[PDB]
């Protein structure tokens, strides 16, 4: 697996060279951003039954189709199988938001999986729509925690974006 | 690369668990740490030129046999492996300083060292000999809580060649 | 240049409690290109490990699971769970037994080890409960430990007897409580039927 | 039962490992935590009686038919056992906070959680409102990393009744 | 697992109660000697092959029958067997110390292990030795860490002596 | 789907034999109960419509909160839900009737259903409380061996449930 | 022994999940195969001393050479162990009838009896022949279902020999 | 697995309807019928073993060539598999015959069989020839009247043979 | 095949061995053998023709009955497929004879043998009389270490088929 530092090290050694300061400065920031950082993982753990949740009711309201017979998410096994899906994407946006890098996103969860999708038949653009809705309840929850000191969020915000932009784009 | 938050990580996914307290309670840890962690691989850093120069000077005066003729101590290019070799060391304990883990000492080095070391008859004795000269050294360039990771992950070497 | 007053031989142990056959126990892999004879091979040591030393009668031989084995259309890791999942197992090992004995007995055909602690017991017999048999025997096939030991093309052999990355203390002489002898089996054809070796109280 | 400290050395089991410094570093968040996480404790502690009243008296206002006869909320038995279950929560949440782990929660409540609420038909959500009733009256009692603290186990609760 | 927290816990619920204020008194004593347990803890992980060292070389010349031809510890494959289970052994003990708790000592290392080394043939009365002379070199290496800031460990070094002679009861 | 057919042709494939007496017995029991079993999937079928209606208003008359505004019951979406739901729970009964087992419910109805149902937040009570009342209409339109077997595939459903 | 029952029992066992309608339906169609399975049974034991004798009989005439001296069916000893092995065959078909499954012929017959003829030097051909003669006399005693279900037992075994 | 029966609910699923009534007097044709049908699988259990070894006989004496040195039946291990592979298209015919359904003959025996043959180097034409030998020699069976009641078979046997086809016409 | 050098050889690669002295010994023993092993080899293949024709008739002369009409050893093709399956056997011992092992018997005439035996009804007794009479012609022609070799690889045989 990797982390931000350890990527960051990574590309050192190929350079075959101790690590340049502008790369430590890079470091340093992030270790001085990493209380918002736990906060923004706190938020996803807390509410991820209410986001699938949230995402899922969203979903099926815009496509009855995959509700009604011979849809995808249709009959129970099928249901209860798309919902498992969604958990699974959202246990890894969060890995990969506590890491600082997306590779634990595409190496265990996105590797394969618009091949498994395409021989099940899942609809893939459907499943992207599905990570989408996940992420614009996700967002909210973690630009509203309660509690929480007054900070700007703006750029954890946007790394937990592109997480999200990431498995949609993979699986679509 | 084991660090901390690859296996807090890990850990969860085994599981196949959501990151909980427990998990973030482990990261808050090593974000702690690397305030006196950096500090560490920044003195390492800039005494590294030196430091090496100095370890691979030990283990000539500590074995002298090695600089004799038909020794692997004598000429150039073994006196040039030499230098290399402690310098990867350094560049790895400094890499494992940021990384808040093992991970980069423990894949690059530590990974392989028995069968490396027996195939070209590198003692573990020379390695050990000037990582200690540098431990040493450490000791007056760094105090307190800096001087305890630094020293963790020289140990932590010294274990493995040992 | 004086011997050792005690002076038992190296291997003496094994020779005494009997596991000098097993203790290190050989450990037959199927490769590629496999001659008929090296096939055969694998099968006896397939049978005497997951079937526990109990004898097969030829109309009970699978046949079409070896003309994969053959084919190389599944591997030995999938023919194990075929054996496992089998009647040839179930009859043997889970009709007649209990949960507490069946699940003993598959860590010893499956695993090659004994159980570590009540923990594991109390994990194989939920999952029973909530899915049935075969997700529990999947489980074994499907863990860390036979997929990293074992893998896909080693037949699975005795662990037990020899230390263990993660063994509790309490593993080797519950290896010997499981351990009958060469010709010991875990037969269900006995006066007293399939008993558990290894108690609650043992974990 | 889950803590940091169990799980950074069933790690270092698992791999047949000593402890080193990627460990000791998950193991210092712990007990750096530990000072908010006992604050909560005492705080969820010390109003623990009045916490519990509130939440049972919740409940039969968000679900007003438990109270009429013949149903779940009425009579002073099943009063009684609601008290309790409540009680049990709360106290449960902070042998967590003291534990430095979700495991207490976890091995008391969690497990088999789902299978003893539908024998004996107890809803998810009268328990979900409770837990509510309660992170607002906590919100009021605590601030900053305590209030932090009490929040996650409440929130570990409310999803795993979800 | 248990450790010295999650014991208590365990205490308060039998009784069904609220940890009370003196216990959780000796939880925070506990946190607050955190710091000389963690130091404890550094001095046997990066001392460990030396202790061992150290430890087997004492054995071997007290107890020469065990080197000798028909010994326990001879020849080379039961030397090598000797000296994993001192490690084993250690590692337990390390374990135990950052617990503060002997039960995973117990549990996983002493538990059987009487019988095994019975089974074997293997002398207990020596493997008890061992381990008490692996106790002297440890509890040297934790009276004295390099640059640590000087103060009582005394109290952390009972401790690692209690788990040291715990598994020595257990063996012999 | 199981059904007594599926299952006969399934274990003799395991077993890698060709079928013999044993198998063909059972699979003469299930075209034995066939002609009961047809007379009861078209009873349901032919009163499908009216069973639903009634099944949905017992709900309502069991639970009149639900109706109230603010809650799962009231609206029109929600309420054609429930229409919708109690004929799949019909249809897949009278499928069951059909194919001689209770495979067709087992796939379609009760893999995932704890699952789907915590998630949509809907109860096992409503559902139950339905399938009790057509079990009761049911009874009214058949007697003797087509009410048995009626019977036994909405109480398969109940026990699902429950 | 399997038997319908046992294998339904077994079946369920296997899911951990109480008999279902698809099992009870298996379940029926073996108690009303049984009077016609009884009937069989009842017919062959009646039948038995003259069946075994004909079978014999018939073995030596298919096979005139067994007779002459230095040959298998040579000698009282000989000709005894014919009689009892074919009697064996009948009371196991009987068994089997009773039972309501192969099960008694699969276990006390089946298994071993390729590497018991080879070790003894028996050959199927003698049984299969006995078997038949056997079948042909049933025939002319039972009609309709009896008759299916005795030919059904008797085909097992020839099978198993073949 | 998949049976006539089940196949019906299947399609009627998928229209999210209930069965309809021609749908259903289909179904009671089957039922019908199904005395009929359990003497035919039956008669093709009973005479198995005569069933294969009638082919065997009659393919090797049509291609000398299977048997010869060099042949694809050639040695003994490969005669020994060739019987095996009979016995057990025999097999998935009766089941598909029992089920009314040729799916489980499809699914389980037949998928992948013309690339294993290929892979192998065995003829897949004369494994063809080998299950139209034994389609003529069952058949014959199911017709005998052997003690069962006479009437008209015809339709279970058309039906047979439409199995034995499918799994030549896989084959081949 | 099985022989002494694949034999010695898928022992070293089991363990991931260079082949040592242990197995360059065993090596030397098949090399040694060798000679015998050729001078059998070359005496059956020069006195095959006439060894098959003595066995077949031999065969006739043990069991009178397969010569009669209706039976195995009636007509031209059954004769001659005798001559050939006998001829078979020779031809495999004496490759056995050059391979240094049983594997070419094995491979070509054991493995299956059983199986095919049973569905084409030929009895192991014929091959085995045959067998036995090549034995004693073998015994007239070759003396010594080639007749020890000889005798090993025709008891081979027997056994397999007994
Ligand atoms: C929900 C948003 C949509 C949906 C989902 C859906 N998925 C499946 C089946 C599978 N989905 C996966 C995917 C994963 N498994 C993993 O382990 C991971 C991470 C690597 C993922 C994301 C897999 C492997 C399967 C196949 C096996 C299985 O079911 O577990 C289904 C069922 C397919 C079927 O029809 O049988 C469905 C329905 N489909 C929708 O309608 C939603 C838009
Ligand atoms: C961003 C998502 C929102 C936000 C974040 C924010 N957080 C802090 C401060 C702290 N965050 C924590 C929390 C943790 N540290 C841990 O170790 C853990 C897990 C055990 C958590 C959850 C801590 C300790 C702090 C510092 C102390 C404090 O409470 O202030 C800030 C303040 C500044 C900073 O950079 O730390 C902010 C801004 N605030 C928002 O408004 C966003 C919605
Ligand atoms: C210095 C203490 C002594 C010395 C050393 C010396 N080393 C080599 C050769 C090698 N050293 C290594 C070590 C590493 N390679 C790696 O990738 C890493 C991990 C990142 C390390 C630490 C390796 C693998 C080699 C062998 C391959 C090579 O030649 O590059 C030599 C030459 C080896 C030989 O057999 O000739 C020498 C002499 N030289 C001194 O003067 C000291 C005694
Ligand atoms: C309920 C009326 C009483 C009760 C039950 C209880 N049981 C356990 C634990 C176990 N029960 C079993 C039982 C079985 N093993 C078998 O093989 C079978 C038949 C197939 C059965 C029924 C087993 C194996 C266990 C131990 C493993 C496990 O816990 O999963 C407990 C838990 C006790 C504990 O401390 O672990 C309990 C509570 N206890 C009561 O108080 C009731 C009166
Ligand atoms: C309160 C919100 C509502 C209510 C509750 C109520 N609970 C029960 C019964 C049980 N409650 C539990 C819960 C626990 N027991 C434990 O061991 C733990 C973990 C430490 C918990 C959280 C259990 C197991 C039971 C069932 C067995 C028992 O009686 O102990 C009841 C009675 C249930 C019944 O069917 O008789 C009630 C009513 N009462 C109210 O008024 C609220 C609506
Ligand atoms: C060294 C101080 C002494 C010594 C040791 C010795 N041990 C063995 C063999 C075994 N040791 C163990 C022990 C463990 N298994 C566990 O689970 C644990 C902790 C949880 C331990 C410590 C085991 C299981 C074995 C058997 C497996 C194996 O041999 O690998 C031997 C070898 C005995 C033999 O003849 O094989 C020896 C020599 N012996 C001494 O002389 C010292 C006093
Ligand atoms: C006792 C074994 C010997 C000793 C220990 C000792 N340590 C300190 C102080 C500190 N110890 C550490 C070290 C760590 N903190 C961590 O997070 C880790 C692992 C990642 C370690 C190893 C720290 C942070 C401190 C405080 C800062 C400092 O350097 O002082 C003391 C001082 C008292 C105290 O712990 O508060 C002592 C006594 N010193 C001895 O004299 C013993 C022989
Ligand atoms: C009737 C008793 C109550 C009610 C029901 C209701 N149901 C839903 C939503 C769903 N119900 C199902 C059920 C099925 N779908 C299937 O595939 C099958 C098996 C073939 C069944 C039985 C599903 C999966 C859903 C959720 C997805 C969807 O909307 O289609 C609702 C809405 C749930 C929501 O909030 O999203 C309702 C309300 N309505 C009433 O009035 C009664 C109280
Ligand atoms: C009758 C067709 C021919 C014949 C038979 C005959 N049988 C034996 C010997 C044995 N027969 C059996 C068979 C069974 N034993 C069982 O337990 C069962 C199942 C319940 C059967 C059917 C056995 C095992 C033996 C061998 C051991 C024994 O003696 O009991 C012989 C004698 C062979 C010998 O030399 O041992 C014979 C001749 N007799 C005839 O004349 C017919 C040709
Ligand atoms: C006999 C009519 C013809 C014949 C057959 C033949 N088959 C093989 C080898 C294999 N045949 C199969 C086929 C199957 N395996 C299955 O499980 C199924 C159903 C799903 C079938 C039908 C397989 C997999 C093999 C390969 C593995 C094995 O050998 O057992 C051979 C052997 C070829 C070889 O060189 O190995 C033969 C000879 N060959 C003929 O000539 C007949 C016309
Ligand atoms: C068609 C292949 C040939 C044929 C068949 C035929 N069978 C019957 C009648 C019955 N057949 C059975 C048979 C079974 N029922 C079972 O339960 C089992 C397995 C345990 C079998 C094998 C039964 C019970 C009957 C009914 C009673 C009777 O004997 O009549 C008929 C008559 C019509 C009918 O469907 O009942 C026929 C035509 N007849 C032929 O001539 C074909 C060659
Ligand atoms: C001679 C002692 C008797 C006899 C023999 C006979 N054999 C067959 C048929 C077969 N023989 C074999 C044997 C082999 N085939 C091989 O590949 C090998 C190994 C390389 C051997 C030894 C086989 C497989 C057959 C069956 C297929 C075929 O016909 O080739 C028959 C005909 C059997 C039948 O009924 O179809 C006969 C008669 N003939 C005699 O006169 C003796 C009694």
């Amino acid at each position: 697996m990797q982390d931000a530092f350890t990527k960051a090290i990574v590309a050192a050694d190929l350079r075959g060279s101790f690590l340049s300061e502008q790369e430590l400065n890079q470091l340093t920031n992030l270790v001085k951003e990493s209380n918002k950082r736990l906060d923004a993982v706190n938020a996803i753990t807390g509410n991820a039954a209410e986001i699938i949740s949230d995402a899922a009711h969203k979903l099926f309201a815009e496509q009855t189709d995959l509700i009604r017979p011979g849809g995808n998410a249709y009959p129970n096994r099928r249901m209860a199988a798309c919902l498992r899906d969604m958990e699974i994407i959202l246990r890894y946006v969060s890995y990969a938001l506590l890491a600082g890098d997306a590779s634990v996103l595409e190496d265990r969860c996105l590797n394969g999986l618009k091949e498994t999708y395409v021989a099940l038949g899942t609809p893939t653009r459907s499943v992207a729509r599905a990570v989408q809705l996940m992420k614009e309840t996700a967002i909210g929850y973690v630009n509203s925690p309660s509690g929480v000191t007054r900070g700007d969020c703006s750029a954890l915000v946007n790394e937990a974006a592109t997480y999200f932009d990431k498995a949609a784009a993979s699986i679509a | 690369m084991k660090t901390v938050i690859t296996e807090v990580i890990a850990s969860a996914d085994s599981q196949g668990r959501f990151l909980n307290n427990t998990e973030l309670q482990a990261a808050n840890g090593r974000f702690q740490r690397a305030t006196a962690s950096m500090e560490a691989a920044r003195a390492l850093t800039s005494n590294a030129d030196s430091l090496v120069k100095g370890a691979v000077q030990e283990v000539y005066n500590k074995f002298p046999y090695l600089t004799q003729p038909g020794q692997m101590g004598y000429g150039d290019t073994n006196q040039a492996k030499c230098a290399r070799d402690i310098s990867h060391y350094l560049r790895f304990i400094t890499y494992s300083l940021v990384a808040g883990g093992t991970g980069p000492l423990d894949d690059y080095i530590v990974a392989g060292l028995r069968e490396v070391n027996r195939t070209f008859n590198l003692s573990p004795s020379w390695y050990i000999e000037a990582l200690k000269h540098i431990k040493g050294k450490v000791g007056s360039q760094l105090s307190g809580q800096p001087l305890t990771e630094a020293n963790a992950y020289i140990d932590y070497c010294i274990n493995a060649l040992s | 240049l004086r011997p050792a007053v005690g002076g038992t031989a190296e291997a003496a142990a094994q020779k005494q409690l009997g596991i000098t056959a097993v203790a290190p126990a050989s450990v037959v892999e199927l490769r590629p290109n496999a001659s008929e004879e090296d096939l055969q091979g694998v099968l006896r040591a397939v049978y005497r490990q997951v079937l526990g030393n109990t004898y097969v009668m030829e109309s009970e031989r699978p046949t079409q699971a070896e003309s994969l084995l053959r084919n190389g259309s599944i591997s030995v890791r999938e023919f194990v769970r075929r054996i496992a999942k089998s009647d040839l197992y179930k009859e043997r090992f889970f009709n007649k037994a209990s949960n507490n004995r069946f699940i003993e007995l598959n860590f010893k055909h499956l695993l090659g080890r004994a159980p570590y602690n009540h923990g594991e017991i109390q994990e194989h017999f939920g999952l029973y409960h909530k899915a049935g048999y075969d997700v529990e025997i999947d489980s074994y096939i499907d863990s860390d430990e036979y997929i990293e030991t074992f893998g896909e093309n080693i037949v699975p052999y005795f662990r037990g007897f020899k230390y263990q990355t993660n063994q509790s203390a309490g593993g080797f002489p519950r290896m010997v409580k499981l351990w009958g002898g060469d010709a010991g089996s875990d037969t269900d054809r006995g006066k007293n039927g399939q008993r558990t070796l290894v108690t609650t109280k043992d974990l």
